[PDB]
């Protein structure tokens, strides 16, 4: 067949952030804006080697098909779910998950607290990065 | 110019489909009988694709057909409100169009069974019985005549209603068995004829009331169970356990000359196909000896059962199927999911039945191979012994299943931190099981909810 | 064409089923609102094996008479099918081999799966022990339950295997590309930021249904 060495396009980048988690998508396209689902897996934030771009990616479980994939700009920064301790909410304007470019609005709950705040230092620190990069 | 409609039909694309039925949808609304007539016209010519006959015909099918019972009898009774002409028409052109299909699923031969259903019982297509028998009959009929006729003579005879054909039954079952006989040389006709006759069983209630006629549906039968096509075999396998379901009562003269062999060599067989269905014929078997047991435990009040004709065909092979099911589990492998369908499963389901209807006589045909196989080195043996062991706990009285805190638990304990996952697995469900059997073995309480408690995290 | 693509038909019963399986699949959601399926709505799914890409076109059939449509018009030149029935409903059950009739009356031998749904509703109607049917016409069987995702990539995968004709075919990680960076006029910026809040807003009550 045609199986030739399949390649997940993850190599060239360093994997700075792993863990399980759920992930829902806000759908602002509807009537009813009210959030659905999108599937669980591990989501991972890749660097590149050279480039210097950080991006986030998460696939679902047992089917492993892509639910988010885009990059992360420094304009990802000010919303949170402050009122609850295990969400996190955030805006990007190139979703890549159905090899098409949308506008998405997407939230995520990892177990309840550690898992959300390690998450939330991590993001914030690749932010702050990815900011003192294009600062030059 | 249906034909670039008809064709349309095939196409993913939203919009086409949607015109193709609204097309549809006109044609029938405007003019029933000019439509059918087309429809018809277009099925019988050979030149157009297979597409367009195809759906020609499941159009017309679809225009005497319907699931609800109500809206197949409006169309049925609308059908006989047609022009007397136009029907000749139309019912010449289905008949004659029997052959020409080059694809084996002839879509013909429902619109001959809708025809049939529609026109029968109002006795308005006398010929077509005759004319199909003299097709599958002639020997000069090409192969795709015969398989035709035979499928559209299944599905006339699975979809009427029973009492209607009872004159010409003898006939209908003569076709069949003819086709169904050693001497066809196409095995599509063999295999036309099996489904045919699996789908008409029902309707030979009186013909299996005669003791020559069912005697020799038996015998034709048990000819075709050893034919060299897998797919044959696997019919007419379905065609006994089909017969055992229905007649059981009329078994007795057939099991053990003729039943035991064959059912005991579909087990044994290598492909999967066959021994499912050798394995499901005595799970249907035990099955029904356990509701003609029910039957009996409730007529014990009413004094004498009406047909409690119970055998006990299970408990006489139970020494030899217990061998052969213990045998069949140990085929497995690692890189298979636990709830594919194979023979594995299949051999679980029936130890488990046999269990149950058997009850207290079943440990000693299986306990020996628990104690042989438990410890043997090969992963596969071990998760055999421990899945039977399982599955002949259920049935049994506690009080003889007394034998299990002396040896069984500290083994399957054992057994719950093996390398393989397979027998972690069964281990595992085995334990549970035993989880809900051991309320009823205990002697008190003391030990109950703690052990309980153990065993869940175990 | 590189894709191997099979007409995939699913049958099913009056609801109780496809267009939330099949839903599930494409986008990845559960639609809790009963909408009748009306005619024959295609979606098509891409699945990533070891072998390779595979593709379905899930062409997904009516349930309700009425709305049937061409009832059995779909099933031509179908290469797989699905019969799906309600674990809630024993009638759901009862029509399943009608369903298959009328499968096998038109299709030559393809590949069946039945499958029962809301397995993970409790008080389950149609005990395991009474499903008999997939041992009589040697059919695959499965318990599934789009609320819960419970095994429902199975079906998938097990005509996959059968179709591609390898035993050992799993689920591969689906390729990544890297997505194309754009930049907006500040107004829609302003108008997301407006959306943002709505969002974070309203994301406690489906916590609280969560
Ligand atoms: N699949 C699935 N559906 C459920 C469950 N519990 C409730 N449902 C509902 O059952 C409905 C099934 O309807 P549907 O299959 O879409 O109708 P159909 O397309 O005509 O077959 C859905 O709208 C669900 O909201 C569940 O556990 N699984
Ligand atoms: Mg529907």
């Amino acid at each position: 067949p045609d199986e030739q060495e399949i390649a997940t396009l993850e190599e060239d980048e360093e994997e700075l952030f792993c863990n399980r988690a759920k992930l829902f998508r806000f759908a602002s396209e509807n009537d009813l804006p009210e959030w659905k689902e999108r599937g669980t897996g591990d989501v991972k934030l890749l660097k590149h080697k050279e480039k210097g771009a950080i991006r986030l990616l998460m696939r679902r479980d047992k089917t492993l098909k892509i639910c988010a994939n885009h990059y992360i700009t420094p304009m990802m920064e000010l919303k949170p779910n402050a009122g609850s301790d295990r969400a996190w909410v955030w805006n990007t304007h190139a979703d890549f998950a159905d090899e098409c470019p949308k506008p998405e609005l997407l939230a995520i709950r990892f177990l309840n607290a550690e898992n959300a705040q390690k998450f939330k230092t991590k993001f914030e620190e690749c932010r702050k990065e990815i900011e003192e990069r294009e600062k030059k | 110019e249906l034909i670039t409609i008809l064709e349309k039909t095939v196409s993913p694309d939203r919009l086409e489909l949607e015109a193709a039925q609204k097309f549809l949808e006109r044609a029938a609304v405007e003019n029933l009988p000019t439509f059918l007539v087309e429809l018809s016209r277009v099925l019988a010519n050979p030149g157009n694709s297979q597409v367009a006959r195809v759906a020609a015909g499941l159009q017309i099918k679809n225009s005497l057909t319907s699931k609800d019972p109500d809206i197949k009898a409006q169309y049925q009774q609308r059908w006989l409100a047609i022009d007397a002409n136009a029907r000749r028409e139309v019912k010449n052109y289905v008949l004659q169009t029997l052959g020409t299909e080059t694809y084996r699923p002839s879509s013909a031969s429902q619109c001959v069974a809708g025809i049939a259903c529609a026109e029968i019982p109002v006795n308005q297509w006398p010929e077509l019985i005759p004319q199909l028998v003299a097709n599958v009959t002639n020997p000069n009929s090409t192969e795709h005549m015969k398989e035709s006729t035979l499928e559209a003579i299944g599905y006339i005879c699975q979809d009427i209603d029973p009492e209607q054909l009872q004159d010409k039954s003898n006939e209908i079952l003569t076709a069949i068995i003819q086709g169904m006989r050693k001497e066809e040389p196409s095995n599509n006709v063999k295999l036309a004829a099996t489904n045919a006759l699996l789908n008409s069983l029902e309707f030979t209630k009186a013909n299996f009331d005669k003791e020559s006629e069912r005697h020799f549906i038996m015998q034709v039968v048990c000819e075709a169970t050893q034919c060299p096509d897998t797919r044959v075999r696997v019919a007419a396998l379905q065609n006994l356990v089909k017969i055992m379901s229905l007649y059981y009562q009329y078994m007795e003269t057939y099991m053990g000359p003729a039943l035991f062999a064959i059912t005991i060599e579909a087990m044994k067989s290598d492909i999967d196909e066959v021994a499912l269905q050798g394995i499901e014929f005595w799970s249907n078997v035990c099955d029904e000896e356990m509701d003609l047991a029910i039957e009996a435990s409730e007529a014990a009040e009413q004094g004498r059962p009406p047909e409690h004709t119970s055998k006990f065909y299970a408990k006489g092979a139970l020494q030899y199927l217990v061998p052969i099911l213990t045998q069949t589990l140990t085929k497995q492998d690692e890189n298979d999911d636990d709830d594919d369908w194979n023979p594995c499963k299949a051999a679980g389901v029936c130890l488990m039945l046999l269990a149950t209807c058997c009850e207290d006589d079943i440990v000693p045909h299986v306990l020996p191979f628990i104690k042989e196989h438990i410890k043997n080195p090969d992963w596969r043996y071990r998760d055999a012994a421990v899945m039977a062991f399982g599955c002949i706990l259920e049935g049994p009285e506690p009080s003889q299943l007394k034998p299990l805190v002396i040896q069984a638990m500290p083994t399957l304990i054992e057994l719950m931190k093996d390398p393989s996952v397979v027998v972690r697995d069964t281990a595992a469900w085995t334990v549970g099981r035993i989880c809900e059997l051991l309320p009823e073995a205990a002697i008190n309480d003391v030990y109950l909810a703690p052990l309980l408690q153990c065993l869940i995290e175990g | 064409a590189a894709q191997v693509q099979f007409k995939l038909v699913l049958v099913g019963d009056g609801g109780t089923g496809k267009t939330t399986f099949v839903k599930r699949h494409l986008t990845g959601e559960f639609e809790k609102k009963y909408v009748a399926t009306l005619g024959v709505e295609v979606h098509p799914l891409v699945f990533h094996t070891n072998r390779g890409p595979i593709k379905f076109n899930v062409w997904d059939t009516a349930g309700q008479e009425k709305f049937g449509g061409l009832r059995d018009g779909y099933y031509i030149q179908a290469q797989c099918a699905i019969i799906m029935f309600d674990v809630t409903s024993r009638v759901t059950y009862k029509n399943v081999p009608n369903w298959h009739r009328d499968l096998v009356r038109v299709c030559e031998n393809i590949p069946i799966v039945l499958c029962g749904n809301k397995v993970d509703i409790k008080d389950r109607k149609v005990k395991a022990k009474s499903i008999v049917f997939h041992r009589k016409k040697n059919l695959q069987y499965y318990d599934i339950s789009a609320k819960s995702n419970y095994n429902f990539e199975k079906p998938f995968l097990w005509l996959a295997r059968k179709l591609i004709g390898d035993p050992n075919l799993e689920f591969v990680a689906m390729p990544a590309l890297a997505p194309p960076e754009v930049v907006m006029d500040p107004a829609l910026a302003a108008q997301y930021e407006h959306d943002l809040e709505v969002a974070q807003t309203t994301a406690l009550p489906d916590e609280d249904a969560a």
